[PDB]
RNA sequence: GUUACGGCGGUCCAUAGCGGCAGGGAAACGCCCGGUCCCAUCCCGAACCCGGAAGCUAAGCCUGCCAGCGCCGAUGAUACUACCCAUCCGGGUGGAAAAGUAGGACACCGCCGAACAC
RNA sequence: AUGGCCGAUGGGCCCCACAGGGUUACUGACGUCAGCCAAACUCCGAAUGCCGGUAAGUCCAAGAGUGCGGCAGUGAGACGGCG
């Protein structure tokens, strides 16, 4: 019979995220041009999704997960420019070039930033 | 680690009195540490 | 003679005597009870003469409840004086009773002694009243 | 303790509301509800008169039989609503309850004996919570105090109850409380 | 003897000035509040001092989002 | 299309919460190993950042069951009330509470993505 | 703010030290059971009233509303019914 008796730090750090990006989410908002960019990221991998907000659909999608991003020999941060990528040409394939970018309660840096610039510069114009 | 506003860490090795030595870190500039007791020394330690 | 030891605000408006009393209708310390038939506003004094009165005639046994505290004060302006020049100092603490209400409760051994005190507190009170049980 | 059920006549209701209920009791009739777990709820008009009749032998957690419009149904008497000054009957709550069913209510408490002579008696709670039967429901409990000496407090559990019954609210209900009886001295010092 | 109250401030007009169903243009002043009582929607926004006014042409309509007052603008639609 | 799976969102935002019991780790969500690199501590690689996959469902998370604490809550009656009738009492037509009772409830829905079937 | 239950806390007492322990018609917080009160209390909360939309009604007229212009008077009110 064991009783924890804390706050165990992985639902510290889920709750901490979660208050994090409501407070972001004040502000950042997507629309059926504008769509909002909503990162998510994982020790293993990072998702990707173009959400409007007005009735909450998804517009495309990417992430670490398809094998295509698995089978890059590079870094997390390699992993994360080819994601980058391929959510820009699934975008421009459903008729969109510009976005709002949710970092999702992420500190803007490192894998984030490896993501939101080379989205950048294949032309999500943000 | 922040960079000068801490003291600085000196490896250092305790030897005592009873021949025991033992290898840690310390702020000591010396580098090396002596002591007169130690925990085998010290009677409360042994149950004396 | 039962005051508040303190009050948030000394000078109010009357207490409104419309309606009959919701709560604390019906007896439950004790095994008799007196309760009101008209709106008054029974005063700080009426309840120490009434409580008194108790008192002297069932002698030593028994106990008396009072489920009404006058803590509702009332002013008056000082007397020979014209009208206006503000609001006059508190004068009397007084309770708010409505038809009703149950003011004291006495419990005792037998009945007709108990009846018989708690008719001669009824007689220190500016209201109708009559003495009630506490069964159906 | 299994007793009979009392026999009522009931009529449905026409017309519901304040205009239509003050002129029924006006006519000597109760208006009435009947709910219960059968989800069905039933506006009904009892006669004043012997439904006082059937509480004030019954008690009022009365077993009742009701007959509307020729159906007999099995109700309990939830709960009443008696004018503050008139002492009347405005309004009367009717439970269904099958034969062998738990149900809880409140029966009152009634202290029989003879204290000691140095001895005042109070009942602080006046009914107490139990669980039985629909038919097994005791009309009244009895608490014994005789000899009993110095502060001694009869608690809830410490009732005894009829077989099948079962005592819902918790035991530390203080029902009776015996203390030393008051002096004249004590008296006139509480109120001041 | 005198009596040492009886100053008293201007009354300032407060109160909720659109009513729901009402069509407004932009910029109307929907509620003027002191207190964030009624909180900005849907094309509704905040002023200075926590009044709310309209920023698109349409329809006042009263709404509640997380426990919370809010005031929206439907937009109504060209004939 | 299926799942005890990941996300992002909704509801005039607790009927959805709290707590107890049992149960799961395929992809995932995680904890976890380490401080060379971007980055960080009003001291602390604890947090944040970054590099990984040795170990684990004990936690987070998720599934199922509990009416235990909270939450919702009728019909009827009553309080109150607009209008009207009425010589001071009161009454009619319409509206209709709060509390309590019966009971409800251990959430519902939408868009993508997974492992797998097809 | 009434009456109970438990009892810190303090008063007081037995050991006696002023340290450590229990005792009481006492002081009895905190908690809890039962019954209540408030214009400047609100977990709740009507009826009327008010803002708006729509369909009608009166429509040989209420002699209605809104804008502009000429001419004023009024700015000492009273009683009755309701808050």
């Amino acid at each position: 019979a064991h009783k924890p008796v804390g706050q165990n730090i992985s639902e510290v750090r889920r709750n901490a995220r979660l208050r994090r990006h409501a407070r972001l989410r004040k502000k950042v908002a997507g629309t059926a041009e504008v769509p909002r960019l909503v990162v998510n990221r994982s020790a293993r991998h990072i998702h990707v999704q173009l959400v409007n907000d007005l009735n909450g659909t998804t517009l495309a999608a990417a992430s670490s997960i398809e094998a295509d991003v698995r089978a890059i020999d590079g870094d997390k941060k390699a992993h994360s420019v080819r994601v980058g990528q391929l959510i820009a040409e699934r975008a421009k394939a459903a008729g969109v070039e510009t976005v709002v970018f949710d970092r999702g309660g992420y500190t803007y840096g490192g894998r984030i930033a490896a993501l939101a610039d080379a989205a950048r510069e294949a032309g999500l114009k943000f | 680690m922040k960079t000068g506003i801490h003291p600085e860490y000196v490896d250092t090795t305790v030897q005592c009195g009873c021949g025991h030595s033992f290898t840690t870190r310390s702020t000591k500039q010396s580098g090396t540490i002596v002591v007169e007791v130690c925990s085998q020394c010290h009677p409360f330690y042994t149950g004396k | 003679m039962l005051i508040p030891r303190k009050v948030k605000h000394r000078k109010q408006h009357h207490p409104e005597q419309r309606g009959i009393a919701s709560g604390g209708t019906s007896v439950s310390f004790g095994d008799y009870g007196i309760q009101a038939l008209e709106h008054a506003y029974i005063t700080n004094r009426q309840i120490e003469s009434a409580r008194i009165a108790i008192n002297r005639h069932i002698k030593r046994g028994g106990k008396v409840w009072i489920n009404i505290f006058p803590d509702r004060p009332l002013t008056k302006k000082p007397a020979e004086t014209r009208m206006g020049s503000g609001k006059g100092s508190p004068e009397w603490w007084v309770a708010n009773v409505k038809p009703g209400r149950v003011l004291f409760e006495l419990s005792y051994p037998d009945e007709k002694t108990a009846r018989d005190a708690l008719t001669r507190a009824i007689h220190k009170l500016p209201i109708k009243a009559r003495i009630v049980t506490r069964e159906e | 303790t299994a007793n009979i059920p009392n026999k009522l006549t009931a009529n449905v209701r026409t017309r519901t509301g304040k205009g239509a209920s003050r002129q029924a009791r006006r006519d000597g009739k109760v208006p009435a509800v009947l709910y219960g777990h059968g989800t069905d709820p039933q506006h009904l008009e009892l006669n004043a008169r012997d439904f006082a009749a059937v509480l004030r032998s019954h008690g009022t957690n009365a077993i009742l039989t009701l007959d509307i419009e020729g159906t007999e149904q099995l109700a309990l008497t939830k709960a009443l609503d008696v004018h503050p000054i008139r002492r009347n009957i405005q309004h009367a709550d009717l439970l269904v309850v099958q034969r062998g069913e738990k149900v809880t209510v409140e029966v009152t408490v009634l202290v029989e004996g003879d204290a000691t002579p140095g001895t005042l008696v109070t009942q602080d709670a006046n009914t107490i919570e139990i669980e039985a039967e629909a038919l097994s429901i005791p009309e009244q409990l009895t608490v014994s105090v005789e000899g009993v000496e110095a502060g001694t407090q009869i608690t809830a559990g410490q009732i005894s109850l009829p077989e099948g019954v079962n005592l819902i609210s918790d035991p530390e209900l203080l029902v009776v409380n015996v203390v030393e009886a008051p002096s004249a001295e004590a008296l006139e010092e509480e109120g001041a | 003897s005198s009596s040492r109250n009886g100053r008293d401030s201007a009354a300032q007009r407060l109160g909720v000035k659109r009513f729901g169903g009402q069509v407004v243009k932009a910029g109307e002043i929907l509620v003027r509040q002191r207190g964030t009582h009624f909180h900005p929607g849907v094309n509704v926004g905040r002023g200075g001092d926590d009044t709310l006014f309209a920023l698109a042409p349409g329809a006042v309509e009263f709404g509640a989002k997380r426990g919370r007052k809010t005031v929206n603008i439907v937009p109504v639609a060209r004939p």
